[PDB]
């Protein structure tokens, strides 16, 4: 039960399409996220690409 | 106010062990045997039974604090013999000489009674 | 009451590199004399390349200078003590080390003390 | 027959076969880390003593694998280098390292101030400490070496 | 990570994965350069070589080493029954133990040679 | 102005006891903190143990300013100070 609003959504006076395509929006927001890099000590270890 | 129950001198806790054995790695064929719940006079009696066996090379025990019942021995034997070998020949030997002992005071006290 | 024992830095050495034997040494006389010059020159009391700061760096250590020169003379090295190449490195790099450990710390409440 | 002194290949140890020349005969220290490594895992060193006339060739070898085939070999070793590392031991003669350091002498080069592994404080060996600012205590380190070195060397009436 | 996985081999610390690893792929492949039937060129060059030799000498079969520079780590065994019979060329793959050919492996080059002629004598 | 160049530095190039203790103790409480740590760690877990095999290894990243008596000051790195 998430939509429990009774709100009509008849397409010819609702745009389905635009509340979709925020949602879908909003999920790829949802779905970002962060990455940082990795240390490590070691003699032999150097962050470096693979060319580098 | 401080003061523990009398009963820790003596009762074994059912998580403690009441006999742990490691080695000892800075000599060949030695280990570390800690007793719980025992003081001197299990103490001295296996230290002095052991020390009089010829592949027993050394024994010793040690009481770390008067407040705390335990002792740790060490023993190192020969490199034939496994050390807890000889620690329960030990305690065999021990047994033996104290059933005799009973046996003859018995026969002591009848023939005096 | 002067810093660093030279006495015990002098019998260390003779232990560490067995200085016993009458074998002869191979410290020519020329790098005891420059060893001993060089090292009444590296005792920093104060840093600085001022000429007041240099006068009072000199003052500041001659008792102990005084000492040094006492303790390792060519003939004392060579007879009495008879340290070889090495030993004689390692005496002067001991003597610099514990001398510098011995200043005093900025910051110390000596008021107090 | 020279004598067998046995290196451990971890790149972690503070002697290695690119540095064990300078530091173990000359008596000089220098980081293994800057120094290149070195391709030939045998090498022979001469050590001067006051408790022998001449000066005494020993053999430099890292890893065993290839060099010690034959038992008899083992019979040369006269000390063994580790880093407190289990897997040095996989093709030993004693694959317990207990029973290899009571019957060989084991050396651990820490420097000075850093904590001990515990593996090491479980075993036999001897600790040895080598300053990382002042050098002058290098030769007193190789000197402490060699006189246990010397010491069994001599406990085994080699010939030189 | 407590445990290091290289492949089916299984490693405990980088050092150990180092030293049992890397130097015995070293070792194995400057064994398969000091071997008498390597050569490190092009690989054009190479089936060039092999088709001036067995013209030269097409009473036997020659068959020569080269680098995998597509799949580093590999090398290509290019063999040669006869002038008339086409250059055929197989993978090996530098292992710790050794050579990985036809699913064997070889401790050495030498081993890796009699494995190989061994394979050609029971497939004829 | 008050800052002295690094040529011209004439303080003690050691790290005195108690600029010892205080950079400890500031390691051992960011540590705490969960700052991130600029060596391997075998099996400490004191953030105290921590701090001294950081400051071991000269890898703290903390800077000692040495405050003459007129006012001006010196600024040295831990990783450029000798340790005992």
């Amino acid at each position: 039960q998430v939509a429990g609003l009774n709100v009509n959504r008849n397409p010819k006076f609702w745009d389905i399409e635009s509340e979709n395509r925020d949602r879908q929006e909003e999920i790829d927001k949802q779905r970002e996220e962060s990455r940082e890099s990795r240390v490590i000590k070691h003699p032999f270890f150097h962050n470096m690409k693979s060319k580098e | 106010m401080n003061a523990p129950d009398r009963f820790e001198l003596f009762i074994l806790p059912d998580d403690v062990p009441k006999l742990k054995i490691t080695p000892d790695s800075r000599v060949p064929n030695c280990i570390i045997i800690k007793f719980e719940r025992e003081d001197h006079t299990l103490a001295n009696l296996l230290r002095e039974e052991l020390a009089l066996y010829p592949d027993v090379t050394f024994v010793a025990y040690k009481v770390e604090h008067p407040l705390f019942a335990n002792f740790v021995m060490r023993l190192q034997t020969e490199e034939g013999t496994r050390p807890k070998q000889a620690l329960e020949r030990a305690c065999a030997s021990i047994i033996n000489k104290l059933k005799t002992l009973d046996h003859k005071f018995n026969e002591e006290w009848n023939i005096k009674n | 009451p002067l810093p660093v024992n030279l006495r015990r830095i002098i019998q260390n050495a003779q232990q560490i590199f067995h200085l016993d034997r009458a074998k002869a040494s191979d410290l020519t006389i020329p790098e005891i004399i420059h060893g001993v010059r060089d090292l009444c020159k590296k005792l920093f009391v104060l840093r600085g390349e001022n000429e007041l700061i240099k006068e009072a760096q000199q003052n500041a250590t001659s008792l102990f200078q005084c000492l040094v020169r006492a303790r390792l003379a060519t003939r004392r090295i060579l007879e009495e003590f008879r340290l070889n190449r090495d030993a004689f490195e390692w005496v002067l790099g001991t003597i610099e080390a514990q001398f510098q450990r011995s200043l005093v710390h900025p910051g110390e409440m000596v008021g107090v003390i | 027959k020279e004598p067998i002194i046995v290196l451990s290949p971890a790149a972690s140890s503070l002697v290695r076969m690119s540095n064990v020349k300078e530091f173990l005969q000359e008596g000089k220290f220098l980081d293994p880390s800057k120094e290149p490594a070195s391709s030939s895992n045998l090498l022979a060193i001469q050590r001067k003593s006051s408790r022998f006339k001449t000066p005494i060739k020993l053999l430099v070898v890292d890893n065993v694998e290839k060099l010690f085939t034959k038992s008899e070999y083992w019979d040369r070793v006269v000390a063994i280098v580790t880093t407190g590392k289990d897997w040095q031991f996989k093709n030993y003669k004693y694959k317990d390292p207990q029973i290899l350091f009571q019957k060989f002498n084991g050396f651990y080069f820490k420097y000075k101030g850093d904590a001990v592994p515990a593996s090491v404080k479980s075993w036999n060996v001897k600790v040895l400490d080598i300053d990382r600012v002042e050098r002058f205590s290098d030769r007193q380190v190789v000197e402490q070496f060699w006189d246990t070195v010397e010491n069994t060397l001599v406990a085994k009436r080699y010939k030189s | 990570g407590r445990v290091l996985l290289v492949g089916k081999y299984r490693y405990h610390d980088l050092d150990e994965l180092l030293v049992e690893y890397v130097n015995n792929v070293a070792n194995k492949v400057e064994l398969m350069v000091s071997h008498d039937k390597f050569m490190s060129d092009s690989l054009d060059y190479v089936k060039e070589w092999l088709e001036r030799y067995s013209k030269a000498n097409g009473n036997r079969s020659h068959y020569i080493f080269t680098f995998n520079r597509k799949a580093p780590g590999w090398f290509f065994l290019l063999f040669k029954l006869n002038p008339t019979s086409e250059i055929k060329i197989w993978n090996v793959k530098a292992l710790p133990d050794g050579y990985l050919l036809a699913n064997n492996v070889y401790p050495d080059t030498n081993s890796l040679c009699n494995g190989f002629k061994t394979l050609m004598s029971s497939r004829r | 102005e008050l800052a002295i160049l690094k040529e011209e530095r004439t303080t003690t190039p050691y790290l005195t006891k108690y600029e010892r203790a205080r950079i400890l103790g500031t390691r051992a409480l960011q540590i705490s903190m969960n700052a991130p740590v600029l060596v391997d760690i075998e099996g400490e877990t004191d953030p105290l143990q921590i701090a001294m095999k950081e400051l071991s290894q000269r890898k703290i990243p903390l800077v000692i300013r040495r405050y003459l008596p007129d006012g001006s000051y010196e600024d040295w790195g831990c990783d450029e100070l000798i340790v005992d």
